[PDB]
């Protein structure tokens, strides 16, 4: 839930909520997306307490390498006009900046320098208390039969996300109307937790992130 | 094909008052922004459109 | 009134308000843009003949249901969808699509990877349904889309055709394609150099059904190309243009016209009017010694 | 008598209907006659002719807005008579006033030819058990694709949100294509497809957009299916390099998270993909919740392909003599698409003698046919 | 197909092709010469047909055509077809295809239709013989295969329908007319008939409708009674035949105005009954509607065994099906006389039994309150009502009634309905009277005229067996001479027992309803009540009722509203028959006035029923005709015309609602749509025709079962929120109901933007309130439908005080009557002989696909769900059974039907 | 081409005019255009033919 | 062009020197000193 606490922080502060994508900023032609950048920060600054949210900036603000007959350099173009920004030549006057990335595996090292990107959080998986905390948050919002354990189903996990307990519940549920209960019991709750984990494998859902810039 | 190609006929003709009503509903309809309330932005609206400032 | 106007339809305004005046005694179509601006005609089958076993193929698949498709209904069959001719370039296997819209009273759409054609929208990937729906507007319609199947050199290696990346598209609209308006007229002939180039979801089980392999032209067949090309010119009798096939060998529908059209500058180098048989030595000569010329080392028709 | 009854009340009834709304057509102006006729001659005097089409950039909230037409000129307009400001907002075309320009009223909107080819004319005239059996992993797409828009009573008891999104998985021609188009009959909520040949193109920028609009219509239209027929498609088709490549398909693929999902709250777009090259997808897309219940589909057993062929064979003239049992046996684990095709195959046969007629000796020699094909693009015989 | 002569078999047949040898010259020239080769040509006969077999198989129209052509000359040219006389007659088979490749084969215009007059004549004349019928059966199940054959077998078919159809539209019939020439009856053409329809009933499907509608008798369809009770197991499944059956009735139904169609569905019952199903025997029964019907099949299981078996128990299941109470009624009595068993029969029979499956489903849908917390003013009436409304059928609710707070503050006429109300919520109980009776014996007599009201709608799942009747309580209150007690009194006998007429209910409501002398406006439940009574079954159009109408328009026109009640009420009486109802337009035509044309045209429908497409069009010129003369001038008073205009707009919808349902099901999209119109309409036809057109549209889709529950009502719903008349929205939800939370999901929003959204009058914001609480049931409880459930053709009678009330503007008075909206459907359970309140399992079906059906016979394929499930509404309705895997057979067959499951376990 | 930018689409209506004026100019009595071109991948479909 | 638009407008400029340099337009005692910084970045018609 990257994208998750940060629908939850706009809840909160109650600030204007700016948001990208970093697939939305490449266009036909080069130096077009130069215009939409620059304008879009200048904008920002006379909005008065605003925050502006980097979401998925894999591609526009990638590493920057040389190709000598590429057709990434028109695309480092708009990377390169997310940094002159950033800085600029006067500071951001009250621009809270977050930048969303599935990945540092590759990053720019001047939008991943550490003086304006500030300090930088490590979001984790769910411990074993943590996806018991989660699951609570998720089986106190269903009906279920009082007596159960979310610790339990927890422990059945491996280490694993809470979007899977979000999908334990929910499948739980479809297993639900087909015994045709309106209540959820322990015995399609591991039904479940076997579904999830088997598909899982099958695939490779975790420990993998694709992609190379 | 007797039982079934009288149907089939009786089929095509039925379709050619699908068409004509298609005509007939679009012969009459009218078309709005905003109704009720802007009919009153009307008269304010009118006085202000005679000026040049637009 | 609105009635008797139209879309795509020339008006004529009178102009200080554009208050309509007249329908014009024009109407513009965007479907005969397309097919000038590509430029093909249409045939008869007496300008394919030869090879007259690939005539049968075709009009059984393609013409049978266009002006029947009861006897389809009855049996419980879902018609033809793609037909694939194939076969070496220039043995006729256009001049069969463009002979059977003749006889099926279709647009003969001869699409060839051009963008020219267009000026409205300018890429294929964005017109594929525009196009179907132009030929379902002015039905019926032959859709000659004409993957070569070596168009680029990095599409080859890109897709395994380039023109096959948007022959996939086309054929999965035309899955449900059993009615929607009621069934099909708008047919799928497509055509390449081997089907062992063509992608293997384009052969894929129900997808492809009736494959018709075009070979290079008999002895018989290679004369009666010949035959036609004769009523063009002007001879002189007692000249054998089975004798004249026998002479040539081919390996294309292609070669004879080169040999009738080499003959008649030979006989305007003469200057006399009859064509001759000695014409025909030399003439024969001339093809079948360019066609070795541009495979010795692989040459194009180009530098 | 069994097509007749059913024709007989519904025609005469479409005859009337028609007749009806002829003599109608007259009698709408009369309930009025100065309590809206004459609204209606205020309003008109107002618009003039020609209203002059504009597009609308922005507005600002003091009754003005800055249109920028088509015609070059831009002009400082006026939001005045006839017109609320809660039909105004990006992306409009506005009628101006032919002398100052008013806008007078937003009516005209223009479609897109990419809106057109993910719009469907069609409802399918084909539903459901055209390629039936297998017909258990059939309730894994009607219980999170068609079963939350019918009911959401069962999803009301047990709370929580309800489900969303299938991956369709498999061998191909084991009827991936006709399940899509099979519930989008059933619910009768707009029913987008595209295909994945489109959403690669060989300009790069408009990629994007294209991907970032489907959705976008999807949650305006609400309910919406859209069916995503072959995101495997994604890594194998790609023209030229120097516009097309890595670049190219990592971009839309991004694009493609946002909408899903991501951060938009747009309206209802179930998807349905189908695909057979599922490890060339992102692990934040193959991710669960945007994919619930995931479906597999192998190859149909000896007994499943007698449900197949019987739905296949109903169509078709019959005889006493054609036995559809030792089809079954000669074929082993094999697609319905190949037994589709030896249906339609068979057919060929019929139309091939000119008889009208259907046999056992039919089918069995479209099946050598159908059997051709698997094992001579082979050339080891027996295995080597 | 080139000649090459007799050198072997084969090359005969391509000889013949061209020129036939052995057809043409020989035989022509040995017919024009001599007399002894008449035996020489008797032998050739069979060599001569087996020319015609192998050439069959050739299509092309120039070698028949050309290769016959001197053959078809010779018939009056050369033999004349008397210069033998028996010759030529048993030659006339090679002759007969001839003049059909003229006919069919080749297309001239000319002799395409002179040929056609020949074939007619020269049929009838060789089916004497016998021989005409086996030329017909070689094409119809073939010998050979061509496209021809496909063309031509239908003509020979057609001489017959002609004639046939050609006897009824022209009176002077037989070969008089020379459009056939061939002689409509007599004992050459009859036996032919009978023949003809044997093959073809075997091997198609085409000819047999024609001929026995044709004829127009049901002589006709008693003659194929025979015939099918043979094929009935042994040709094919019992189920094969029932559906070759009730589509006799189907297509030919809505082409059933009145005389005809009841005689034509006595057969189909009588075809039933012979056959194994006495389940398929019941359905037709109701259908008819006769009383005489319905006891031969009850009779049918329980006189002949002595012994309780099987028997008695199905006999008691089959009669409960309908809560009509019709069939109740007539089959108690006879369990008593045999007596078996007294106790488990009785009740089973009764709606008794349904109060404790209810218990079961209930047991399932649990409760959930979202009921209006408001209060003071208006706003306390209006939150009171939605309680009950919320908690229709059996529920219980005790504790909330029991604080009589917020009940003692309810005022007026307020206080009268709020007590309804909570009777509502013992709907269908037994228990509930006990809150009811602390009321009626305390304070004002307000509170006891609506104690009455509550008991009526408690008493509708008990009042058989002798087990606490309605009629029990309700006689005193009569008694008392009491305007109000007494009013409220006979509407609550009439709502509980419905469709019977018991000898006690009826008999009670038989002196009274023939006082209108005195003034009183709340006298129109006199005969409101006696007309409930009524429907149902078949009417004897009763003289106490007609004759107090017309009293009534003698003594008084200043109430408008107790005249507008009473010409509705004459009109639902008359539901449940329509042969009877021709009679009686005359008989209110008779004496004329203005204010007699109102009641006329509400009649008209019920008349027309099971046609209306003169009734339709009439329905129409009606609504012109206002205009019309005012309209013409160019180029007291105030009471007549407001009844006259009224009257109209609701027996247009009320004709086309029975239309849709008996007959077709595809045409009912259209008839929702003959409304869209009728309303814009309507709300085009006068400024105060719109008020009443907005009411009557929500009862037509009620009433007419419109297929489309999504876009329509809320579509509709939006434009009337700006049009005056809140209780627009009443009438929509009565629709919307639907399968609980399918359609109503939209309904409880779109309804309640409005609602909460506008405030500017508690009196409009009442309607709204009430609308919007009727439409849920809490977790799928039950559904509403007008129709009977049982027949989806059918139509209730419990509906029909739902359907009364939408004629008239908004009053306090009316929102009494509003409480009673009764019309419960139960969820099907399997049942054993310790009476199992669960079934196993069922298959749903949203779409019947079977064009074997309009109904569509449940397929077997279907979708699986599990135990215990109300059966689902439209997109659900076509059920299957499951449970044959499991080792059980459906004793009861269910279509989607209301009847509970009964199952036999091996 | 492109033909997604109105640049483009002024290239295309000359050539489009080529064309068509060159229908025109069949069975005269003119030699056809002459034309020369450095390179062969400059060509269209319909103009080649 | 197989680029962007940039890379016609590049090829319409080009085409207009090479009538002008050789042509039926012929020069003259106009010369052309072209400075370049890599040659091998030219089309080879203009290493003509
Ligand atoms: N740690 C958690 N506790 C509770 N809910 C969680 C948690 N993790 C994920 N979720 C669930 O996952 C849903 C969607 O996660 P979200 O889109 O916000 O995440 P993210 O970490 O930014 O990943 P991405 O951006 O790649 O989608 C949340 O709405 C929530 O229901
Ligand atoms: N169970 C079946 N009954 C009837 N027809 C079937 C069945 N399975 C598949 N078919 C038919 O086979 C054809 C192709 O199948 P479809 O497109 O539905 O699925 P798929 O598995 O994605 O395969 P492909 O994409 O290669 O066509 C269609 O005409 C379809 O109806
Ligand atoms: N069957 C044929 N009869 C007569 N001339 C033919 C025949 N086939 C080929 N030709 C001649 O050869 C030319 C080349 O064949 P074409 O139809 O362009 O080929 P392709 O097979 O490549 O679509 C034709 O335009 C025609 O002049």
């Amino acid at each position: 839930g990257k994208t998750l606490c940060a629908r939850a922080v706009a809840n909160r502060t109650d600030a204007t909520f700016i948001r990208v994508i970093g697939s939305e900023l490449v266009q036909k032609y080069v130096g077009e997306g130069a215009r939409m950048v620059r304008e879009l920060f200048e904008m920002a600054r006379t909005k008065k307490a605003c925050i502006i949210f980097f979401d998925e900036i894999d591609a526009v603000g990638g590493a920057r390498f040389d190709d000598g007959a590429g057709g990434d350099n028109e695309v480092q173009r708009t990377m390169l006009e997310l940094i002159t920004q950033l800085d600029g030549f006067d500071p951001r006057g009250n621009i809270k900046v977050m930048f969303a990335t599935n990945r540092p595996n590759t990053l720019d090292p001047a939008l991943l320098r550490p003086g304006r990107i500030d300090r930088k959080v490590e979001f984790s998986l769910p411990d074993l208390e943590g996806r018991a905390n989660i699951f609570r948050i998720h089986s106190k919002s269903m009906s279920v039969e009082r007596g159960i354990r979310w610790e339990l189903i927890s422990r059945l996990c491996p280490n694993s996300t809470g979007a899977e307990l979000r999908s334990v519940c929910t499948e739980a549920g479809m297993f639900a109307i087909r015994a045709r209960r309106k209540v959820a019991t322990e015995k399609d709750f591991l039904k479940a937790v076997d579904k999830v984990i088997s598909g899982y494998k099958k695939f490779s859902s975790t420990s993998r992130y694709m992609q190379y810039n | 094909a007797a039982p079934y190609a009288a149907k089939l006929k009786q089929t095509e003709n039925d379709l050619k008052d699908i068409e004509a009503r298609i005509k007939e509903k679009a012969g009459v309809k009218e078309s709005d922004t905003g109704l009720a309330p802007s009919h009153l932005w009307d008269i304010m609206g009118d006085r202000q459109r005679l000026g040049e400032e637009h | 009134n609105v009635k008797d106007l139209k879309a795509s339809q020339r008006v004529c305004l009178r102009s200080d308000s554009y208050m309509l005046h007249k329908v014009l005694e024009n109407k513009a179509d965007p479907l005969v843009s397309l097919m000038m601006v590509e430029k093909v005609p249409d045939s008869t089958y007496d300008m394919v003949g030869g090879l007259t076993k690939q005539i049968k193929e075709i009009k059984e698949v393609i013409e049978l249901p266009v002006k029947h498709p009861e006897l389809f209904e009855s049996l419980g069959i879902a018609q033809p969808k793609g037909v694939i001719l194939y076969g070496p370039p220039g043995t006729g296997k256009t001049l069969l699509a463009r002979a059977v819209a003749h006889h099926t009273d279709c647009k003969f759409i001869r699409v060839s990877g051009a963008e020219l054609v267009q000026k409205y929208i300018g890429e294929g990937s964005r017109m594929v349904r525009e196009l179907f729906v132009m030929a379902r507007e002015h039905a019926p319609s032959i859709i000659f889309m004409d993957e070569i199947d070596s168009i680029g050199s990095t599409r080859v290696e890109g897709s395994g055709g380039g023109d096959s990346e948007v022959q996939r598209t086309m054929l999965e609209l035309l899955n449900q394609l059993d009615g929607f308006e009621t069934s099909k007229n708008i047919k799928i002939i497509m055509a390449t150099n081997r089907l062992d180039i063509l992608d293997p979801a384009l052969l894929r089980p129900g997808r492809i059904d009736r494959k018709i392999e075009f070979p290079p032209p008999s002895v018989a067949a290679r004369a009666e190309i010949l035959r036609i090309h004769s009523r063009k010119m002007n001879l002189t009798r007692g000249i054998n243009l089975r004798k004249v096939a026998e002479k040539m060998n081919g390996c294309s529908g292609a070669d004879v016209k080169g040999v009738c059209t080499e003959a008649g500058m030979y006989a305007l180098r003469e200057r006399r009017i009859h064509v001759t048989q000695e014409d025909f030595e030399l003439a024969v000569g001339k093809v079948m010694n360019k066609n070795q010329e541009t495979a010795i080392s692989v040459a194009k028709l180009f530098k | 008598r069994c097509k007749l009854k059913l024709l007989r009340m519904e025609r005469i009834k479409d005859h009337l209907l028609l007749e009806e709304e002829f003599v109608s057509n007259s009698e709408i102006l009369k309930p009025f006659e100065k309590k809206q006729e004459e609204e209606k001659k205020q309003l008109e005097e107002i618009r003039g002719n020609p209203l002059s089409i504009g597009t609308l950039e922005e507005i600002i909230d003091d009754d003005h807005a800055i249109v920028t037409s088509p015609t070059m000129p831009d002009y400082y307009v006026s939001i005045l008579s006839f017109v609320d400001k809660e039909l105004l907002e990006p992306g409009c075309s506005v009628l101006l006033h032919h002398k100052t320009m008013s806008i007078v009223g937003v009516l005209q909107d223009d479609a897109d030819p990419m809106v057109s080819v993910m719009k469907m004319d069609k409802s399918p005239t084909e539903s459901y058990s055209d390629i039936g059996g297998l017909e258990s992993q059939i309730q894994e797409i009607k219980e999170s694709v068609e079963l939350p828009l019918t009911h959401p009573e069962l999803y009301e008891e047990m709370g929580i949100k309800p489900p969303k999104g299938v991956i369709l998985y498999g061998a191909p021609g084991t009827g991936k294509t006709l399940l899509a188009k099979a519930v989008a009959n059933q619910t009768s909520a707009t029913f987008l497809r595209i295909v994945g040949s489109e959403l690669i193109q060989k300009y790069l920028g408009d990629g994007p957009r294209l991907c970032r609009q489907i959705f976008k219509v999807a949650g305006e239209n609400a309910p919406s299916i859209v069916f995503i027929d072959e995101i495997d498609a994604i890594g194998t088709k790609r023209y030229d390099s120097n516009s097309g490549g890595e670049r190219e398909i990592q971009r839309t693929m991004l694009e493609l998270l946002n909408q899903l999902d991501g951060f938009d709250d747009r309206g209802d777009v179930k998807v349905i993909m189908a695909t057979n090259k599922i490890e060339t997808l992102d692990p934040a897309l193959i991710r669960p919740g945007r994919i619930d219940r995931k479906i597999l589909f192998e190859n149909p057993d000896l007994s499943t392909k007698k449900k197949i062929l019987g739905i296949h064979t109903s169509k078709m003239n019959l005889s006493e003599d054609v036995n559809l049992e030792t089809l079954v046996t000669t074929k082993d684990d094999l697609s319905g698409a190949d037994i589709q095709a030896m249906c339609t195959e068979a057919g060929l046969l019929a139309l091939r003698e000119r008889r009208m007629q259907v046999t056992a000796e039919d089918f069995k020699q479209a099946k050598e046919r159908v059997m051709k094909n698997k094992v001579e693009e082979n050339l080891e015989g027996l295995y080597l | 197909m080139v000649d090459e002569s007799d050198k072997k078999q084969q090359t005969i047949d391509e000889q013949s092709q061209i020129s036939p040898e052995k057809q043409t010259p020989n035989k022509k020239d040995k017919k024009k010469e001599e007399e002894e080769q008449l035996s020489e040509e008797d032998a050739k006969l069979k060599t001569d047909l087996e020319l015609l077999v192998e050439r069959l198989k050739e299509d092309d129209s120039s070698l028949y055509e050309a290769s016959l052509n001197a053959l078809k000359e010779s018939i009056k040219n050369s033999t004349s077809s008397m210069t033998a006389v028996p010759k030529p007659l048993k030659f006339l088979r090679p002759t007969y295809p001839d003049l059909c490749s003229i006919y069919d084969k080749w297309t001239d215009p000319n002799l395409k239709s002179s040929l056609a007059d020949v074939l007619s004549i020269l049929a009838m004349t060789y089916s004497e013989n016998g021989k005409h019928d086996s030329l017909r059966y070689r094409l119809l199940s073939d010998v050979s295969d061509f496209e021809g054959w496909g063309h031509e077998y239908i003509r020979h078919l057609a001489l017959e329908i002609g004639e046939v159809y050609n006897d009824q539209v022209e009176k002077d019939a037989e070969d008089e007319t020379s459009s056939d020439g061939s002689k409509s009856d007599g004992s050459a053409a009859t036996s032919g008939f009978e023949f003809s329809k044997e093959d073809t009933l075997r091997l198609c499907l085409d000819i047999v409708p024609y001929f026995l509608k044709h004829n127009g008798e049901e002589d006709a369809v008693d003659l194929l009674l025979e015939i099918e009770s043979i094929d009935k197991l042994p040709q094919f499944v019992d189920e094969n035949t029932f559906q070759r059956v009730c589509q006799y009735m189907v297509a030919c139904v809505p082409l059933l105005p009145p005389p005809e169609d009841v005689a034509f569905l006595k057969t189909a019952y009588s075809i039933y009954l012979s056959q194994n199903e006495l389940t398929d025997a019941i359905a037709l029964a109701v259908r008819l509607g006769e009383e005489d019907m319905i006891r031969s099949v009850f009779d049918a299981t329980s006189d002949p065994v002595m012994h309780k078996q099987l028997a008695y128990i199905l006999a008691a299941q089959k009669t409960s099906f309908e809560y009509e109470g019709v069939q109740d009624i007539i089959g108690n009595g006879k369990l008593s006389e045999h007596f078996l068993y007294l106790a488990k029969e009785l009740n089973l029979t009764g709606p008794k039994v349904p109060e404790d499956i209810y218990k079961s489903h209930l047991d399932n849908s649990k409760s959930v309150f979202s009921s209006a917390g408001l209060d003071s003013a208006q706003q306390n009436l209006a939150s009171s009502f939605v309680n009950g409304f919320l908690n229709l059928g059996y529920c219980n609710d005790k504790l909330i009634v029991d604080n009589d707070n917020w009940v003692y503050k309810t005022k007026g006429d307020g206080m009268t309905s709020a007590v309804a109300s909570i009777g509502s919520i013992y709907q269908w109980n037994l228990d509930g009277l006990q809150q009811l009776d602390k009321y009626l014996y305390v304070d004002e007599p307000e509170v006891k005229a609506g104690a009455l009201l509550g008991i009526g709608i408690s008493a509708s799942g008990v009042h058989d067996g002798e087990v606490e009747p309605a009629l029990l309580l309700l006689q005193d209150y009569v008694t008392n001479p009491d305007t109000k007690i007494s009013s409220a009194a006979i509407l609550g006998l009439g709502i509980a027992f419905a469709g019977s007429k018991n000898d006690e209910v009826l008999g009670l409501l038989l002196p009274i309803a023939a006082s209108t002398d005195l003034p009183i406006e709340t006298a129109a439940m006199a005969s409101l009540a006696l007309a409930h009574v009524f429907v149902g079954t078949c009417n004897g159009d009763i003289t106490t009722s007609i004759m107090d109408n017309f009293l009534e328009r003698t003594a008084i026109e200043l109430k408008t509203d107790w005249v507008r009640f009473l010409a509705l009420a004459l009109g639902i009486l008359y539901m449940g028959q329509g042969e009877q109802v021709d009679d009686v337009l005359e008989t209110i035509s008779a004496i004329e006035h203005p204010m007699t044309s109102a009641i006329e045209v509400l009649v008209g429908s019920c008349a027309y029923t099971g046609t209306g497409d003169v009734l339709l069009i009439q329905d129409l010129l009606h609504r012109l005709t206002p205009k019309n003369v005012k309209g013409e001038e160019d180029a007291e008073i105030k009471s007549e015309e407001k009844k006259g205009k009224s009257s109209d707009k609701d027996a247009t919808t009320d004709g086309k609602n029975d239309d849709e349902e008996e007959e077709k099901e595809a045409g009912i999209v259209d008839e929702l749509a003959y409304a869209v119109l009728g309303i814009a309409l309507i709300a085009l036809g006068e400024d105060i025709g719109k008020e009443m057109s907005l009411r009557h549209f929500g009862h037509l889709m009620h009433y007419g079962n419109e297929h489309i529950r999504r876009m329509v009502p809320l579509a509709m719903g939006i434009v009337s929120v700006s049009d005056p008349q809140m209780k627009v929205f009443d009438t929509l939800t009565r629709f919307s109901h639907d399968a609980d939370l399918e359609v109503s999901m939209n309904s409880i929003f779109a309804m309640g933007l409005c609602g909460a959204g506008t405030n500017n009058a508690r009196l409009a914001q009442l309607l709204r309130q009430l609308a919007s609480y009727y439409s849920r049931e809490q977790d799928a409880l039950f559904i509403t439908r007008l129709a009977q459930g049982l027949l989806h053709l059918g139509k209730g009678t419990m509906t029909m005080d739902v359907f009364n009330d939408a004629h008239v503007l908004n009053k306090v008075t009316l929102a009494s009557i509003l409480t009673t909206a009764v019309g419960l459907v139960s969820p099907s359970f399997m049942l054993k002989h310790h009476q199992l309140f669960y079934m196993l399992n069922a298959g749903i079906r949203p779409k019947f696909i079977l064009a074997l059906n309009d109904e569509g016979e449940p397929i077997k394929v279907n979708v699986r769900v599990g135990q215990a499930v109300e059966t689902v509404g439209q997109a659900g309705r076509p059920k299957k059974i499951t449970g044959w895997i499991t080792q059980s057979t459906p004793v009861l067959l269910n279509h989607g039907e209301r009847a509970e499951l009964e199952t036999d376990e091996y | 081409f492109d033909a997604q930018t109105g640049s483009d689409r002024e290239v295309q209506r000359i050539l489009i005019e080529l064309l068509t004026q060159m229908d025109g100019f069949d069975q005269s009595t003119n030699v056809k255009v002459i034309m020369a071109t450095n390179r062969a991948d400059t060509l269209d479909p319909a103009l080649l033919r | 062009s197989e680029g962007t638009s940039a890379d016609r407008e590049i090829q319409r400029t080009l085409m207009e020197l090479l009538t002008q340099m050789d042509g039926f337009d012929n020069l003259g005692q106009t010369k052309i000193i072209m400075a370049t910084n890599r040659p091998d970045t030219l089309d080879p018609a203009l290493l003509r």
